[PDB]
RNA sequence: UUUCUUGCCGGAGGUAGAGCUACUGGAUGGCCGAUGGGCCCCACAGGGUUACUGACGUCAGCCAAACUCCGAAUGCCGGU
RNA sequence: UUGCCUCCUAAAAUGUAACGGAGGCGCCCAAAGGUUCCCUCAACCUGGACGGCAAUCAGGUGUUGAGUGUAAGUGCACAA
RNA sequence: GUUACGGCGGUCCAUAGCGGCAGGGAAACGCCCGGUCCCAUCCCGAACCCGGAAGCUAAGCCUGCCAGCGCCGAUGAUACUACCCAUCCGGGUGGAAAAGUAGGACACCGCCGAACAC
């Protein structure tokens, strides 16, 4: 036995996150007909579903574990492109062009932007 | 004389003098107590009079619990005053006292004696109490 | 040490409410209630003139043999309403019992016994909680004083228990205090 | 001989001016407050005195959502 | 006063828009900031009259 | 790490004066010091 | 008939009562025992002895128009 | 004493009188206004030269007891 | 569909919490390694941001069991109360607490994704 005393910065980061994530949630929301556009990332892989918050339910959804987005040889950002524009075509499928972006808690850039942007030129006018 | 250090407030409302003890209806400290019967305003000068009458009838040793406070002010318009120009300054401390509260308490080896001293304090109160044992 | 139970009869309260209770009260019944893990609050009249003969004959704990409409319960007093003034019981709450069980009870401590003269002894908690079994509850139990030195201090972790039954109160509760007695000039200068 | 006290303000007719299952035009006040004592609910907004309104037509009803007393509108068939 | 009233009037028309107060102590400068002018049409820098 | 706000820091060549050879790294300008009580010169590290 | 009454349904309260180890204050008696009190060996180090005063804490019983972890009956708003 | 604001009286909607019980106001801030993002205090224990309970440093416990320009009340840690 | 999985939510937001004991690392979730580049510290690549896959279940996460603390909580009685009787006392019919007891509870529900026979 060897008891730790301390905090781990996993809790601190993992309960700072969720604490950003509330407070920009007090503000955004999603309908039928504008979803919300939630993202989580990690340091492997960034994920993004797109949420009826009437409902609690999922339309479409996207992360970087798929066949084709691990079949690219690029850069974390490269991972973030593809993963924005099939969110964005699976969305498109789905029948809907609008949608609010949650950025989950992270401050918006580095792949979160290189996401965002990626889905705002693929169809998603936000 | 039993008095409070200080009081948030006061100038109070009269204390609402109605319904039975609720709480403080038995005696814990010593194995007689005094027991209360009637509604009333119970002084700290009734109270030190009956806690010296205790003392001076046992006299010799045993334990007098006075477990009520008088924490509560009366106030008095100054004399030959007309009525208004608002309320007047406190100037006696009372215990708020109901049918069904334990008033003194105490604690003494033998019987009649301990019966006495309480009834000796009774004496002094303006109520009607009753002597109450340690046991249902 | 098995205590009998004592045997009370007991009948089905045809109707409840501060009107059937004042009225079973005013024909000397006392109203109660079973429970346990019978699992059924069954409410019960019940006489109260023997009902308090009982409680006086065996305490406050004592188990009882309820008659009901013929049935018969096995029975252990938790709790009496009891009013401050008229001290007539007002209400009585029953668990349901069987042998060979342990129950969580408070048994009432009388000091027994002379103390030395020069000083006075006076308890602060008059009853020790005790884990026993529903038969073998003990209704009061005693705490020894002859003689002893100067003030001090008994708690519950020092009394002679009787066998088959468990201190609940953590041992380190005052019971009984000798304390000195106050002089002359000592017991007047307290309460002022 | 004299008070030195005897003023206070003019009461402020606050508290809850729609209840439950009252049907309201878009735009009623429901609740006139101090603080944040009824927290906006679904489809209803707060003015800047901590005032609540409704910002849609239907029917007032409170609930508590995550320890929190608030106020919604709901929308009432259209007959 | 230590607080009086001040007007701010646009720059490029002259015209006295806004009334407002702050304090001598504190701003002893004229007081200047971008405003609205209702006849300029924009968003005019406005200085203390 | 700022653009130049912080003290010039390089690399600096520390020489004890009973032979000890340090490599390091601090602010002095020169980057060249030498020590004549060290590690191993005080009565209380090395037990002389 | 929009009025009023009665039944049912949807509400928001902080009064009566109660409770307080749920807050703010008052407040009874115990228990351990500080810090700060005195003394010894002898230093104003350090240690222990002593009616010490006895922070805090804790056991049990309490109190409040401007206290509330709680909390009715009625009344009130609406619907039916 | 006379206008305004807050509380209790005031009897759980609103309103409610007395030379009833308590206090504030006649301002302040060009940021103490707007928005964007980020953070969580007070107190307590332990470890530190000045530095003492107390000043700044580090570790922990700490869900609100701190703070909110300004009385009081309602609020606010989702943070106001 | 199975999952000692990962997210996003809901519940008059603790019956869900705190604590304690015992496990796990498929993909995932993490920690971890570095600061070349975006970006960052009122100093610190600790945080945030960017790149990587040497090591790990020690944490975080999740799973199972404990009722020790916190939470929930009846039935009955009682307090109080509306209306009505009633020459003060007091009573009847409806409503009915707080505290306490019996006990409950180591949450439940939903939608997507991951691996797996498919
Ligand atoms: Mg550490
Ligand atoms: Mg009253
Ligand atoms: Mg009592
Ligand atoms: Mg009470
Ligand atoms: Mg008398
Ligand atoms: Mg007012
Ligand atoms: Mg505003
Ligand atoms: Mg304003
Ligand atoms: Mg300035
Ligand atoms: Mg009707
Ligand atoms: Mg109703
Ligand atoms: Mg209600
Ligand atoms: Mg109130
Ligand atoms: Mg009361
Ligand atoms: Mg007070
Ligand atoms: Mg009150
Ligand atoms: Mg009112
Ligand atoms: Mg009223
Ligand atoms: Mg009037
Ligand atoms: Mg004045
Ligand atoms: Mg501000
Ligand atoms: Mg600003
Ligand atoms: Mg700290
Ligand atoms: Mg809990
Ligand atoms: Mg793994
Ligand atoms: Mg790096
Ligand atoms: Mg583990
Ligand atoms: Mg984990
Ligand atoms: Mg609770
Ligand atoms: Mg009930
Ligand atoms: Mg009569
Ligand atoms: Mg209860
Ligand atoms: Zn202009
Ligand atoms: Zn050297």
């Amino acid at each position: 036995a060897h008891k730790p005393v301390g905090q781990n910065i996993s809790e601190v980061r993992r309960n700072a996150r969720l604490r950003r994530h509330a407070r920009l949630r007090k503000k955004v929301a999603g309908t039928a007909e504008v979803p919300r556009l939630v993202v989580n990332r990690s340091a492997r892989h960034i994920h993004v579903q797109l949420v009826n918050d009437l409902n609690g339910t999922t339309l479409a959804a996207a992360s970087s574990i798929e066949a084709d987005v691990r079949a690219i040889d690029g850069d974390k950002k490269a991972h973030s492109v593809r993963v924005g524009q099939l969110i964005a075509e699976r969305a498109k499928a789905a029948g809907v062009e609008t949608v609010v972006f949650d950025r989950g808690g992270y401050t918006y850039g580095g792949r979160i932007a290189a996401l965002a942007d990626a889905a705002r030129e693929a169809g998603l006018k936000f | 004389m039993l008095i409070p250090r200080k009081v948030k407030h006061r100038k109070q409302h009269h204390p609402e003098q109605r319904g039975i003890a609720s709480g403080g209806t038995s005696v814990s400290f010593g194995d007689y107590g005094i027991q209360a019967l009637e509604h009333a305003y119970i002084t700290n000068r009734q109270i030190e009079s009956a806690r010296i009458a205790i003392n001076r009838h046992i006299k010799r040793g045993g334990k007098v619990w006075i477990n009520i406070f008088p924490d509560r002010p009366l106030t008095k318009k100054p004399a030959e005053t007309r009525m208004g120009s608002g309320k007047g300054s406190p100037e006696w401390w009372v215990a708020n006292v109901k049918p069904g509260r334990v008033l003194f308490e105490l604690s003494y080896p033998d019987e009649k004696t301990a019966r006495d001293a309480l009834t000796r304090a009774i004496h002094k109160l303006p109520i009607k109490a009753r002597i109450v044992t340690r046991e249902e | 040490t098995a205590n009998i139970p004592n045997k009370l009869t007991a009948n089905v309260r045809t109707r409840t409410g501060k009107g059937a209770s004042r009225q079973a009260r005013r024909d000397g019944k006392v109203p109660a209630v079973l429970y346990g893990h019978g699992t059924d609050p069954q409410h019960l009249e019940l006489n109260a003139r023997d009902f308090a003969a009982v409680l006086r004959s065996h305490g406050t704990n004592a188990i009882l043999t309820l008659d009901i409409e013929g049935t018969e319960q096995l029975a252990l007093t938790k709790a009496l309403d009891v009013h401050p003034i008229r001290r007539n019981i007002q209400h009585a709450d029953l668990l349901v019992v069987q042998r060979g069980e342990k129950v969580t009870v408070e048994v009432t401590v009388l000091v027994e016994g002379d103390a030395t003269p020069g000083t006075l002894v006076t308890q602060d908690a008059n009853t020790i909680e005790i884990e026993a079994e529903a038969l073998s509850i003990p209704e009061q139990l005693t705490v020894s004083v002859e003689g002893v030195e100067a003030g001090t201090q008994i708690t519950a972790g020092q009394i002679s228990l009787p066998e088959g039954v468990n201190l609940i109160s953590d041992p380190e509760l005052l019971v009984v205090n000798v304390v000195e007695a106050p002089s002359a000039e000592a017991l007047e200068e307290e309460g002022a | 001989s004299s008070s030195r006290n005897g003023r206070d303000s003019a009461a402020q007719r606050l508290g809850v001016k729609r209840f439950g299952g009252q049907v309201v035009k878009a735009g009623e006040i429901l609740v006139r407050q101090r603080g944040t004592h009824f927290h906006p609910g679904v489809n209803v907004g707060r003015g800047g005195d901590d005032t609540l309104f409704a910002l849609a037509p239907g029917a007032v009803e409170f609930g508590a959502k995550r320890g929190r007393k608030t106020v919604n509108i709901v929308p009432v068939a259209r007959p | 006063d230590v607080r009086p009233k001040i007007t701010l009037a646009c720059e490029v028309c002259k015209h006295r828009n806004y009334i407002t107060k702050k304090n001598r102590r504190n701003d002893p400068d004229r007081l200047e900031i971008k405003k609205f002018c209702p006849n300029c049409g924009t968003h005019q820098p406005h200085k203390e009259s | 790490m700022k653009t130049g706000i912080h003290p010039e820091y390089v690399d600096t060549t520390v020489q004890c004066g009973c032979g000890h050879s340090f490599t390091t790294r601090s602010t002095k300008q020169s980057g060249t010091i030498v020590v004549e009580v060290c590690s191993q010169c005080h009565p209380f590290y090395t037990g002389k």
